[PDB]
C-alpha cells in the first residue's frame, strides 16, 4: 500500500551554496543519496496510465517525456533498491541519459498525475541519479555489436540527434561516418549549453564510448564548400540530414551596427571554447568584466547569457522581456494536462 | 413449476390419488408465468402404473395377459396419415423380428376444443401399442430391457429416416401423460383420466415453466421414468464423455444389443431427456435404481468430515469411472415398484414433504399443495442434501437413507479396493535439478511475456496468497480487432449463470468442491472391478516440475508414457493430423498418457496454440471413442494465467507443468528479487492457481474439476463457425471471425519478431492492464482523458467536438465502431427535432457503491442527475435516510434507482418504499459470477453504519442471490418487489452472453418491466484482474440477440431494453439506439468528469483525487461539481440531437430498431482480419413491433391483502390505533403482508408504530416469501406451516410460528420452514416452533431468532444479531460467520466442535448475568407466546441448561466489542469512541 504521495515531502539534492557558485567553473548540483533517492522514488504511486509518458504537443506546449522513458518502472526500482535492473530499463529506451538528466527541463516533472495541487516527483533528478551511479559504479561498457553488414550512412551533425542515430546504427550494424565543422563533437551540447549545466568531461566521456563503439567521427569539415553533395551521395548511399538550426533572426531597428552589439550563440561558443582550450587565458574572448550587460530576449539562452556574463563578473546585468512575467501559481487558462506557465526562478 | 407425487404405500389403488394428483397439479400451477396468452400450455404432464383394469374394460380387441407379462407403449404422431401408417407397419416389424407378439393397437380419445391456440395447431395424434411377452422372458427385468431394446431401434431408424415422432414411454409398470396443457386442461383434454377405472399406487406430476415461448410436445416432462427440476450446467462434457465412453461400453445382460443401442443419448433432447436416456440405461444395464442415482449425484466426498469410511470409499470409487452431474436439481425417479427423490450435491431447491395415518406420502415442491388432515399429519421432514428418500411399494415403508446406503457400500470391500489398487509415483528427492534454458528472455518473448505481466501478476500472487485484484475493468479493443499480435487464449471469454442457477461459492462452502482428477484409462464401467480404481489420482490440476519428471519416469506396463511433439514447419493441417497419427499410434502400442510438450522447439519449428492443439486431440479422440484409453497432459509455456489454465482444463488438459514460470522464479531469484525460496515459491504458485481455478469454477457453478474438464464454458468471440465445428465443437460464436490460417499467421509472426530480437534483452512493456505509450490502444487513452476534462469544465463544444473524434476514429476500439451510415438520407433541420431536454430524461448514472465512491462524490452525482432530469441510482451499501428530503438551497440527494444486491446491506421497508425504480443486481459487467469482500482496514465506521454492520469487520457479500435458485424464484422475487413498492417499476441487470435471448424471453415472461444488458466493459470497484480482463461479451451482440429472441417470441412489447458500458459519443448512443436501446447508462464518464484520472487504483483505496477513497485527508483535495456533470450531459444530447438532423429522424420511437441504416465500414474490410466477420446476425430486422406501449400487466390485484386486510386497516394505520383480524390464508396467497408494511412504512417513516399495533392472525399453509419486509410495530401470528424465504428483509415486528392445532407430535422435531428464511434482515424477533431448512439466517444483521434446529449452511453471512438454537444442528454451521452471536443449545460438545465450520468462530461457555438474563427472557418470551414444551423443560432445567448452553462469537467482532466497550466505561462519546477502537483494532 504505498503511501509515499503524502506521508512523504519533495526535497532537493545538495547544491552548492549561491555565494561561492559563482568562482569555480564546476556542475552546481549533485545526485540524491541511496536514502534520499529512494524515499524520493517511493513518492510515486504505481500510477496507472501514466500522464508522465504521453509526450505529445498539447496546446503548442509540450508535456511528459517524448522519448518514452519507463519512468513508473525505474521509479518502483529505485524505490526497491535493485539499480542495475533500473539502469538496463532505462537504456532500454534513452541513450544520453548523462544528457538528458543534467539538461532536460523535465516536462515530466510538470504535467503528471501527482502534480495535482501537490509538487511532483523529481524524475529528473531520479535520472540523474541512476545514471551517475552507474557510471561510477562502471556497469556501462561499450555493447560492440557483433553482426555488421557493409553499408554507409554518414550522419551530418554531431548534435543529440546525430549522436543518437549514429548510435542506433551502429547498433543496427551499418557503419556511420559524422561530419562536423567545430573541432569536438557534440553540437548544443560543447560549445552551446554552459559548462554549469554540462561539465564537458561528460560529453567527452560519451564521445569517447561512441568512438570506441566505432562510430568514426571526422572533424573540421563543413560538408558545404569543402565537400559536394553529389560526390557524397555517390560515396554514401544514404545520408542523415541533422544540420541543426543556428540561424538567428535579427532585429531590423535602426542602431543595431555599432561595435559591441554581439549574438548569444556565437559569445557562448567563443567563451566555451576558450576556457576548454586554456581557462580563457587565450584572450580570443568577449570580456566584459568592467562593463554593463543587457541580454534582450527571454528564455534558456538569456539565462545561459546572464549567468556567462555574471561569471565574467560584469558590472550590472539586466534581463529584458516582452511576455508579462508569469503568475505564480496556476490560473483559470492553464491545467495540469498542459505544461505549467508558473514562477520558475531557475538556476542563474 | 416445480413437482409433486401422492403415493399409497401399502400398494393399495384407488381413482381418488389421481384425482387428488391432477388437484396438486392445479395448485402448482399458480407458481408459472404468462405467456402469450393465459390458456397456453408451457408443459405439464402425469404419471402413473399400468391401469389394467381400465384397458381391460375399454379395449375389448385385446386378449391382455397378466399384470407383469406385457407392457404398453403410448407414441406421438404428426396429423399426416401416410407416414402414420408406414411408421405403424415399421414397428410391427420391428417387434416381430425381436420376436415379441403384437396385441394390437388403440387410439386415445382427446378433446382438442379445451386447449389454446398455440397448443391446438401443434396437437400431434396419440396411439398406444400393446407389446406382447414371449415365453423365454422369464423376468419381467429382461421384458424391459427388450423393450427397450425396441424402443431404441424405432428411434434409430427415425431419425435416420428423417421423420418426427417420439416415444412418450414405453414400460410395463408405468404410461406417461404429457403435453403443452395447464393442469386444468389436461384432465379435459385426456377423457381417459375422467373415467372411474383407473387403480394405481403412485401418481408423480410436474410442471414446467418453458423458460422460451416456444416449447414442442416432445421437450415436456414427465420424461420415461424421472420427473427434473431446475438445469445441469454439465450438459456439453455431460454428452462428450458419454459420446466417448459409448464406444467402449461391453456387458454380458445387453449381449450384442449394444450395436443396436449405440445412440444411447439424444442429441437434440433438453438436459431432462438426456439425463432420463442415461439414466434408464445404466438401470437397464443391471444395476439398482437408487445405486444408479447415487452413482450419478453423488454427495460431497472430498473436503468433508462427516461422512463414514464406507461412504468415503465408495464415493472415490465411483468417482473414478464416472463424474459428477452437478447443477440445482431435485431428482424423482421411479421403477414400477420403487421411488426415490434426490437433491444435488448443494442442495438449491426445496422439498417437504408430509406423512399420515393411512400412508399417504405427500412429496412436492411448497406445503400447502393439497388439502390434508392435522389431526392425520404424522411427519413433516424434509429431503435433506445427501439424504435418499425411497420408497418400496411392495415393502410399504419407507426404508431409512442410513441403511440403504450403509448396505450399497457394504455391498463390495470398496475399502480394500482404493487400499491395495492405488499406484504410488513417490518422486525421488536426490533426482532434484533446477531446470534452466539459458534463453530465459527468447522464449519468453516467443510466449508473449511482458514485464508488466510479471510484476503485475506473478510476484503479487506470491506476495498475497491470491490473485490479484484491480479496478476500472477492461475497455481495450477485442483481440480480433486488435492490430498487435494477441494469442489464441484472448479470443476465448469465460462463461457465468445468470437465470435458472445461482453461482456457488468456494471459500466459504469448500466442503461442497472437489479437486480430485484421475490420470489413466477407465475400466469397463458396467461390470468395474479394480482395474477403474488402478489409476493415478491427483489432488490439484497443476503440477510441479519433479512431480512432472515423476510422471514422465514412471514406467510401469500398464501406464505407459509417450511424447508427443506439438510443434508445425508451415500446414496447421498437417501438424494436426500428424499428431493425430501419433496419437493414434501410440493407442494402438498401448499408452496411456500423452504429454503435449512445446520444448525442443527452434526458429524453424514454431508452436501451435496449446488450446487449439488440445481441442483438436480431445474431439478428435472423442469422435474415435478412444479418449477413455489416454490421458492428455500438456506442457506449454503459454500459462501463466488463470484463464489459460482453466481454459486447458475445460478443453481437455489433464494437467499444466509452467515449467516457464518455474524458471522465470528461478532466474528472479538468482537475481535477488522474491527473496522466498525456489520450493516455497513454486508450492505457492500452485496453491494460488487452484485456487483461481476453484475460482472460476465457482463462476458457473460447476463445483467438481472432473465435470468442469468436459464442460465446454468458454465463448469464442471472433472464430470463424467452420473451424468451431471443426475442432471446438459445441463452442457457442456469433460472428465466425478468423480462420487457421489466420491464426498460422499470426503465430509465425509473432515467433519470428520474438526469435529475431537483435536489438535489447529486455521484455516490452505490456499494456493490458495499464497505458504505455506505443502499446495496446485503450478507450481512455489521456488524449481523451484531458480533452474531455478541459471542455466539460470550458462549457466549450468544440473541444468536446475534438475529443469525440479522438475517441471514435483512428482506431478500432469495439465493434460498434465497425457500423457506418449509409449517408443518402433526407436531413432535417436542427430545430425540427426533438429537443435536449427530451433528449436527457433517459439516462442513467449506473450503480456505485457507496463504499467504493466518496461522500462527496456520490453526493454530487446523484444532484446533477436529478437536477438534469435523469435517474440517478444507489449502490448495494445502502443509503443514509437523511438523503430522502431536499435541502434548504433545492439539492435533492434522493437516488431514483435503488439496487437491490446479493448483499441485502440497507434492504428496509423505508429504504424500498422511498423509491421511484427497483433494480436486482443479478451481475455486472467485471465481475458476473463473484461477490465481494470488504476487510475491516477498509470498512470505515462511517460506511458500516450505513450498511447496518459493526465498525472494522470484514463484511462478505455472497456471490449468488440466496433467494434466486430458479426463474420460478426470479419472478417470486419480482412479485414481492412489486408489492413492496407498487408505484415502481421493476428493473433487472443482465450481463451479454449466448443464450442472453433465452434468458430474456424467460425474464419477459417473468414479469420483469425493464432489462438491462451491461457489456464486461463496464468498470467496477473491485474484482480479481482474470475476472476483468477475460469475462463477459461486448454489449452489442448481447443487445442484438436479447432484441432479437424478445420480438420473435413477441414480448418485446413489454419490456424496455437499457445499455451501458463505456457509452462515451452520442454516435455510441446512436449506435445503441439503433440495435435497440431506450436508456442509457453512464458511470465512467461521469467519473472523468468530476476528476478521475483513470489511474486504477481504487481497489487500493488511495485515489489521489480523491473520488473514490474514504480518507478524509484524500476527501479535502476534491474538486468536482455538478454543473461539469451536466454540461457532459447536455453536450451528448446536442451531439445526438446533431446526428439525429443528419439521419432524418423524427421521434426516439420512430428510429428505434431500424438497422437498416446500418453498414459495415470499409475500414473494416481494410483490416487485415477483422474483415472475416460476418455481421448479418445484428443486421436483421424481423417483422413485429419495436417499442414499449403496453403497461406489463402485474398480478397485485385480486390478493389477500388488498382484498381483505387493509380494507378493514386503513382506519388503523392512519390513526395510530390498535386493531386485530383473523384471515385465512392458502398456499396461493405468496406474500400476505408486504402490502400493510409499505403502507405503514410510507405513512410513518422508520420510526414505526408502538410495539404491537396490528395483531394479524392466520391459518393453515402460506405463500411462499410470507411477512417480508414487515416493519416494527406489526405482528404475524401465523398458527401453521410456511414455505420458503419468511420474514424476508424484515425491518422489525415479530413473527410467531406454531404447528397446527391437529399436531400432537414433536413439532419442535418437525420442520416448520423452508430453506431461506430472514435473508438480509436488519432488526427484528422471531419465535419459530419447530425444525429450520437449509441456509437458516443466510444474512442476519440484527434480528433475534428462537428456533428447534436448523438445516445445513445455517448461520452463513451473519453481520450481527443473535441466534438461539434448541437443538441439533447441520453441518457448515457458521460458514463465514463475521458477526453477531449464535447461543446454540447442544449436548454432545465434540460433535458440535466437528459439525462447525472452525475457520473464523470462537466458541465459549456463558458465564455473562446479562448474557443469561437475556437468553431467560428471549425464552420466556418464546413459551409466553408459543408454549413449546422444549421451551418449557429448559425454563424448568434452567440449572442444567445453562451449563449445557454453547456460545459461539467470531474474534474480530468479539475484539471490537470489548474494545469499544472499555473505551464506554472510559467514558468517551461514541463516535470519538468506535473512531480511536477502529484506529487500534486496524493500525
Ligand atoms: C535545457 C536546455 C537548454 C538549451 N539551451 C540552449 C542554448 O543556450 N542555446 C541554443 O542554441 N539551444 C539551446 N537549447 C536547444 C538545444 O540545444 C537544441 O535544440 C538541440 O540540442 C540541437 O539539436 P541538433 O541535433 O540539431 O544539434 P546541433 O548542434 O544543432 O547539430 C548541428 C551540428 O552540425 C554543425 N553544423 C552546422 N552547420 C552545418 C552544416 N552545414 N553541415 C554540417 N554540420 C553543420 C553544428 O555546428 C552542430 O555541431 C537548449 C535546450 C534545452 C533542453
Ligand atoms: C467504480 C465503479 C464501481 C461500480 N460499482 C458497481 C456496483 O457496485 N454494482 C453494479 O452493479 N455495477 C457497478 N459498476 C458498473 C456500473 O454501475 C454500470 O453497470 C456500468 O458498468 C457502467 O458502464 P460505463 O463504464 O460505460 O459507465 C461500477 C462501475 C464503476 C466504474
Ligand atoms: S527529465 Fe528525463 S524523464 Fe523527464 S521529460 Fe526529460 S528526459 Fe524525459
Ligand atoms: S510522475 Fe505522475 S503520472 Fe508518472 S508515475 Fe508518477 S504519479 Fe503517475
Ligand atoms: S481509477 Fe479510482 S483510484 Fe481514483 S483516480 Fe480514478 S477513482
Amino acid at each position: 500500500k504505498p503511501t509515499g504521495f503524502m506521508e512523504i515531502k519533495r526535497e532537493k539534492p545538495a547544491e552548492r551554496d549561491p555565494l561561492t557558485r559563482l568562482k569555480d567553473w564546476k556542475e552546481y548540483s549533485a545526485p540524491f543519496s541511496e536514502e534520499a533517492s529512494k524515499r524520493q522514488g517511493a513518492r510515486c504511486m504505481d500510477c496507472g496510465t501514466p500522464f508522465c509518458q504521453i509526450g505529445a504537443d498539447i496546446n503548442g506546449f509540450t508535456s511528459g517525456c517524448p522519448i518514452y522513458n519507463l519512468i513508473p518502472e525505474w521509479n518502483g526500482l529505485v524505490y526497491r533498491g535493485r539499480w542495475k535492473e533500473a539502469l538496463e530499463r532505462l537504456l532500454k529506451t534513452n541513450n544520453f541519459p548523462e544528457f538528458t538528466g543534467r539538461v532536460c527541463p523535465a516536462p515530466c516533472e510538470g504535467s503528471c498525475t501527482l502534480a495535482i495541487s501537490d509538487p511532483a516527483v523529481s524524475i529528473k533528478n531520479i535520472e540523474r541519479t541512476i545514471i551517475d551511479k552507474g557510471f561510477e559504479n562502471g556497469w556501462i561498457q561499450p555493447r560492440i555489436p557483433k553482426k555488421r553488414t557493409g553499408k554507409k550512412v554518414a550522419i551530418v551533425g554531431s548534435g543529440p540527434a546525430g549522436l543518437a542515430s549514429a548510435d542506433q546504427l551502429n547498433q543496427a550494424g551499418h557503419s556511420v561516418t559524422v561530419f562536423e565543422r567545430a573541432d569536438r563533437a557534440g553540437g548544443l551540447l560543447t560549445y552551446g549549453i554552459p559548462n554549469m549545466k554540462l561539465e564537458k568531461g561528460i560529453v567527452e566521456r560519451r564521445i569517447k564510448l561512441l568512438t570506441q563503439e566505432g562510430i568514426d567521427f571526422v572533424t573540421n569539415t563543413e560538408i558545404g564548400v569543402d565537400i559536394t553533395a553529389d560526390e557524397l551521395k555517390e560515396q554514401f548511399d544514404a545520408v542523415i540530414l541533422c544540420t541543426g538550426a543556428q540561424k538567428q533572426r535579427d532585429l531590423l531597428i535602426e542602431g543595431r551596427d555599432s561595435k559591441g552589439v554581439h549574438y548569444a550563440m556565437d559569445y557562448l561558443t567563443l567563451a566555451t571554447k576558450s576556457y576548454l582550450d586554456s581557462n580563457f587565458k587565450d584572450k580570443q574572448f568577449i570580456d566584459a568584466k568592467g562593463k554593463d550587460v543587457i541580454v534582450i530576449g527571454g528564455g534558456d539562452t538569456g539565462a545561459d547569457c546572464v549567468a556567462t556574463a555574471l561569471r565574467q563578473k560584469a558590472k550590472s546585468v539586466h534581463q529584458f522581456g516582452k511576455h508579462p512575467k508569469l503568475p505564480p501559481a496556476r490560473t483559470n487558462d492553464n491545467m495540469w494536462p498542459e505544461q505549467p506557465h508558473v514562477f520558475t526562478l531557475e538556476y542563474a | 413449476c416445480g413437482i409433486g407425487l401422492y403415493a399409497h404405500l401399502k400398494g393399495k389403488q384407488t381413482h381418488d390419488i389421481v384425482k387428488q394428483g391432477l388437484k396438486m397439479l392445479c395448485q402448482l400451477d399458480h407458481r408459472g408465468g404468462q405467456g402469450s396468452d393465459p390458456d397456453t400450455g408451457d408443459g405439464a404432464g402425469l404419471l402413473v402404473q399400468i391401469p389394467d383394469a381400465f384397458f381391460r374394460k375399454e379395449c375389448k380387441n385385446i386378449n391382455l395377459p397378466e399384470k407383469e407379462r406385457y407392457g404398453v407403449g403410448m407414441v406421438f404422431f404428426s396429423q399426416k396419415e401416410d407416414e402414420r401408417k408406414k411408421i405403424e407397419k415399421q414397428i410391427n416389424a420391428l417387434i416381430e423380428q425381436e420376436g415379441q407378439v403384437v396385441l394390437g393397437w388403440r387410439t386415445v380419445p382427446v378433446n382438442v376444443g379445451k386447449i389454446g391456440t398455440v397448443a391446438q395447431k401443434s396437437c400431434p395424434f396419440v396411439r398406444q401399442v400393446f407389446i406382447g411377452a414371449s415365453s423365454d422372458l422369464k423376468d419381467n427385468l429382461s421384458f424391459e430391457r427388450k423393450l427397450y431394446v425396441i424402443r431404441k431401434q424405432a428411434e434409430n431408424w427415425g431419425v435416420t429416416e428423417g421423420l418426427d415422432f417420439y416415444f412418450a414411454s414405453l414400460s410395463s409398470q408405468t404410461i406417461v401423460y404429457k403435453g403443452l396443457l395447464t393442469p386444468e386442461q389436461v384432465d379435459a383434454f385426456y377423457s381417459d383420466l375422467q373415467d372411474e377405472a383407473f387403480v394405481s399406487a403412485f401418481a408423480l406430476v410436474h410442471s414446467r415453466f418453458s423458460t422460451n415461448t416456444f416449447p414442442t410436445w416432445e421437450r415436456a416432462h414427465p420424461n420415461r421414468y424421472l420427473v427434473h427440476n431446475g438445469e445441469i450446467n454439465t450438459l456439453r462434457g455431460n454428452i462428450n464423455w458419454m459420446r466417448a465412453r459409448e464406444q467402449q461400453f461391453v456387458s454380458e445382460s445387453f449381449g450384442e444389443d449394444l450395436n443396436k443401442i449405440l445412440p444411447i443419448l439424444n442429441a437434440d433432447g433438453s438436459d431432462s431427456s438426456i439425463l432420463d436416456n442415461a439414466f434408464e440405461f445404466f438401470v437397464m444395464a443391471g444395476r439398482k435404481p437408487a445405486h444408479t442415482a447415487m452413482m450419478l449425484i453423488p454427495e460431497p466426498w472430498t473436503e468433508n468430515t462427516h461422512m463414514s469410511k464406507e461412504k468415503r470409499a465408495f464415493y472415490e470409487y465411483h468417482s473414478s469411472l464416472m463424474e459428477p452431474w452437478d447443477g440445482p436439481t431435485a431428482i424423482s425417479f421411479t421403477d414400477g415398484k420403487q421411488i426415490g427423490a434426490i437433491l444435488d450435491r448443494n442442495g438449491l431447491r426445496p422439498a417437504r414433504y408430509y406423512v399420515t395415518k393411512d400412508d399417504y406420502i405427500i412429496f412436492s415442491s411448497e406445503v400447502g399443495v393439497i388439502e390434508v388432515e392435522q389431526e392425520n399429519v404424522l411427519y413433516k421432514n424434509r429431503l435433506e442434501p445427501g439424504k435418499m428418500l425411497l420408497i418400496d411399494l411392495e415393502e410399504g415403508r419407507i426404508i431409512s437413507d442410513e441403511e440403504v446406503k450403509t448396505q450399497i457400500a457394504t455391498e463390495y470391500p470398496y475399502q480394500k479396493w482404493l487400499e491395495e489398487e492405488l499406484v504410488q509415483v513417490n518422486p525421488d528427492p536426490e533426482s532434484r535439478e533446477e531446470e534452466q534454458f539459458s534463453d530465459l528472455l527468447t522464449r519468453q518473448k516467443a510466449f508473449g511475456y511482458t514485464y508488466e505481466d510479471i510484476q503485475k501478476y506473478l510476484i503479487p500472487v506470491i506476495k498475497e496468497g491470491k490473485d490479484p485484484l484491480g479496478s476500472m475493468g477492461n475497455d481495450a479493443p477485442l483481440a480480433v480487432l486488435s492490430d498487435r499480435a494477441q494469442s489464441l487464449f484472448n479470443y476465448f471469454k469465460q462463461l457465468f449463470a445468470q437465470v435458472t442457477n445461482p453461482p456457488i461459492d468456494a471459500i466459504r462452502e469448500q466442503l461442497v468442491t472437489s479437486t480430485m482428477t484421475w490420470l489413466g484409462a477407465e475400466g469397463d464401467l458396467l461390470h468395474p472391478s479394480e482395474r477403474n480404481v488402478r489409476r493415478i489420482k491427483l489432488y490439484t490440476p497443476v503440477l510441479s516440475n519433479e512431480q512432472f519428471y515423476a510422471l514422465k519416469t514412471i514406467v510401469h506396463p500398464d501406464l505407459k508414457s509417450q511424447k508427443i511433439d506439438v510443434l508445425f514447419s508451415e500446414d496447421l493441417e498437417r501438424g494436426l493430423k500428424d499428431m493425430f497419427t501419433q496419437a493414434e499410434k501410440a493407442i494402438s502400442q498401448g499408452v496411456s498418457l500423452l504429454i503435449l510438450s512445446d520444448k525442443k522447439m527452434n526458429e524453424r519449428l514454431t508452436p501451435i496454440p496449446p488450446l487449439l492443439a488440445v481441442s483438436a486431440l480431445h474431439q478428435h479422440l472423442i469422435r474415435k471413442g478412444l479418449r477413455t484409453k489416454v490421458s492428455i497432459i500438456v506442457e506449454s509455456g503459454e500459462a501463466r494465467e488463470v484463464h489459460h489454465f482453466a481454459a486447458l482444463i475445460g478443453y481437455g488438459a489433464d494437467a499444466i507443468n509452467p515449467y516457464l514460470a518455474y524458471a522465470t522464479y528461478k532466474q528472479e531469484i538468482d537475481e535477488g528479487r522474491l527473496d522466498i525460496s525456489y520450493e516455497e515459491a513454486v508450492s505457492k504458485y500452485g496453491k494460488s492457481i487452484t485456487e483461481g481455478v476453484v475460482k472460476v469454477m465457482s463462476k458457473m457453478g460447476i463445483s467438481t474439476v472432473q465435470s468442469y474438464r468436459g464442460a465446454q464454458i468458454f465463448e469464442a468471440v471472433g472464430i470463424s463457425r467452420d473451424v468451431i465445428d471443426r475442432y471446438f465443437s459445441g463452442t457457442a460464436s456469433q460472428l465466425g471471425g478468423i480462420d487457421l490460417q489466420t491464426i498460422a499467421e499470426e503465430a509465425q509472426r509473432r515467433h519470428r519478431e520474438a526469435y529475431q530480437d537483435d536489438y535489447s534483452k529486455t521484455l516490452e512493456p505490456g499494456s493490458d492492464f495499464q497505458w504505455r505509450n506505443g502499446g495496446e490502444h485503450h478507450a481512455f487513452n489521456p488524449k481523451t482523458i484531458h480533452t474531455l476534462q478541459w471542455a466539460c469544465r470550458r462549457n466549450d463544444y468544440n473541444l468536446f467536438k475534438q475529443y469525440t473524434k479522438a475517441a471514435d476514429e483512428e482506431r478500432i476500439g469495439f465493434l460498434r465502431n465497425l457500423f457506418a451510415f449509409d449517408g443518402n438520407r433526407k436531413p432535417l433541420k436542427l430545430e425540427e427535432v426533438e429537443s435536449a431536454e427530451s433528449i436527457v430524461k433517459r439516462f442513467k448514472t449506473g450503480a456505485m457503491s457507496f463504499g467504493s465512491l466518496s461522500k462527496e462524490a456520490h453526493e454530487a452525482l446523484a444532484i446533477a442527475m436529478n437536477r438534469l432530469g435523469g435517474k440517478s441510482n444507489s449502490g448495494e451499501g445502502g443509503e443514509d435516510p437523511k438523503r430522502f428530503v431536499p435541502d434548504e438551497n433545492g439539492d435533492d440527494r434522493r437516488s431514483a434507482i435503488k439496487q437491490i444486491a446479493s448483499g441485502r446491506f440497507g434492504v428496509k421497508s423505508h429504504y424500498l418504499v422511498n423509491a421511484d425504480e427497483l433494480q436486482i443486481k443479478m451481475a455486472q459487467g467485471a465481475k458476473p459470477g463473484e461477490g465481494g469482500q470488504l476487510p475491516g482496514n477498509k470498512v470505515y465506521p462511517w460506511v458500516a453504519d450505513v450498511r447496518g454492520s459493526t465498525p472494522g469487520v470484514g463484511l462478505i457479500s455472497p456471490p449468488p442471490h440466496h433467494d434466486i435458485y430458479s426463474i420460478e424464484d426470479l419472478a417470486q422475487l419480482i412479485h414481492d418487489l412489486k408489492n413492496a413498492n407498487r408505484d415502481a417499476r421493476i428493473s433487472v441487470k443482465l450481463v451479454s452472453k449466448a443464450g442472453v435471448g433465452t434468458i430474456a424471453a424467460g425474464v419477459a415472461k417473468a414479469t420483469a418491466d425493464v432489462i438491462v444488458i451491461s457489456g464486461y466493459d463496464g468498470g467496477t470497484g473491485a474484482s480479481p484482474k482474470t475476472s476483468i480482463k477475460h469475462t463477459g461479451l461486448p454489449w452489442e451482440l448481447g443487445l442484438a440477440e436479447a432484441h432479437q429472441t424478445l420480438m420473435l417470441n413477441g414480448l418485446r412489447d413489454r419490456v424496455v431494453l437499457e445499455t451501458d458500458g463505456k457509452l462515451m459519443t452520442g454516435r455510441d448512443v446512436v449506435m445503441a439506439a439503433l440495435l435497440g436501446a431506450e436508456e442509457f447508462g453512464f458511470a465512467t464518464a461521469p467519473l472523468v468528469v468530476l476528476g478521475c484520472v483513470m489511474m486504477r487504483a481504487c481497489h487500493l483505496d488511495t485515489c489521489p483525487v480523491g473520488v473514490a477513497t474514504q480518507n478524509p485527508e484524500l476527501r479535502k483535495k476534491f474538486m468536482g461539481d455538478p454543473d461539469h456533470i451536466v454540461n457532459y450531459m447536455l453536450f451528448i444530447a446536442e451531439e445526438v440531437r446533431e446526428y439525429m438532423a443528419a439521419l432524418g429522424f423524427k421521434t426516439f420511437d420512430e428510429m428505434i430498431g431500424r438497422t437498416d441504416v446500418l453498414h459495415v465500414s470499409e475500414r473494416a474490410k481494410e483490416h487485415w482480419k477483422a474483415s472475416q466477420l460476418d455481421l448479418s446476425t445484428l443486421l436483421y430486422q424481423p417483422e413485429g413491433v419495436r417499442t414499449f406501449q403496453s403497461p406489463q400487466n402485474h398480478k397485485i390485484d385480486q390478493s389477500l391483502d388488498i382484498t381483505t386486510i387493509l380494507p378493514a386497516v386503513q382506519e388503523a394505520i392512519e390513526s395510530g390505533k390498535e386493531a386485530d383480524i383473523s384471515i385465512e390464508i392458502n398456499n396461493t396467497n405468496r406474500v400476505a403482508g408486504t402490502i400493510t408494511g409499505s403502507e405503514i412504512s410510507k405513512r410513518y417513516g422508520e420510526e414505526g408504530l408502538p410495539e404491537d399495533t396490528i395483531k394479524l392472525h392466520f391459518t393453515g399453509s402460506a405463500g411462499q416469501s410470507f411477512g417480508a419486509f414487515v416493519p416494527k410495530g406489526m405482528t404475524l401470528y401465523l398458527d401453521g406451516d410456511s414455505n420458503d424465504y419468511v420474514g424476508k428483509g424484515l425491518s422489525g415486528g415479530k413473527i410467531i410460528v406454531k404447528s397446527s392445532e391437529g399436531f400432537n407430535s414433536a413439532s419442535d422435531d418437525n420442520v416448520i420452514i423452508g430453506n431461506v428464511a430472514f435473508y438480509g434482515a436488519t432488526s427484528g424477533e422471531a419465535y419459530i416452533n419447530g425444525r429450520a431448512g437449509e441456509r437458516f439466517a443466510v444474512r442476519n444483521s440484527g434480528v433475534n431468532v428462537v428456533v428447534e434446529g436448523i438445516g445445513d449452511h445455517g448461520c452463513e453471512y451473519m453481520t450481527g444479531g443473535s441466534v438461539v438454537v434448541l437443538g441439533d444442528v447441520g453441518k457448515n454451521f457458521a460458514a463465514g460467520m463475521s458477526g453477531g452471536i449464535a447461543y446454540v443449545l447442544t449436548e454432545d460438545v465434540k460433535a458440535f466442535k466437528r459439525k462447525c465450520n472452525l475457520e473464523m468462530i470462537l466458541f465459549e461457555s456463558l458465564e455473562d448475568e446479562k448474557e443469561i438474563q437475556q437468553i431467560k427472557a428471549m425464552l420466556e418470551r418464546h413459551t409466553a407466546y408459543t408454549n413449546s414444551q422444549k421451551a418449557e423443560d429448559l425454563l424448568d432445567q434452567w440449572e442444567d441448561s445453562v451449563k449445557k448452553f454453547v456460545k459461539v462469537i467470531p474474534k474480530n467482532y468479539k475484539q471490537m466489542l470489548a474494545s469499544i466497550e472499555e473505551q464506554k466505561a472510559a467514558g468517551l462519546s461514541d463516535e470519538e469512541a468506535i473512531m480511536f477502537a477502529f484506529e487500534a483494532n486496524t493500525k
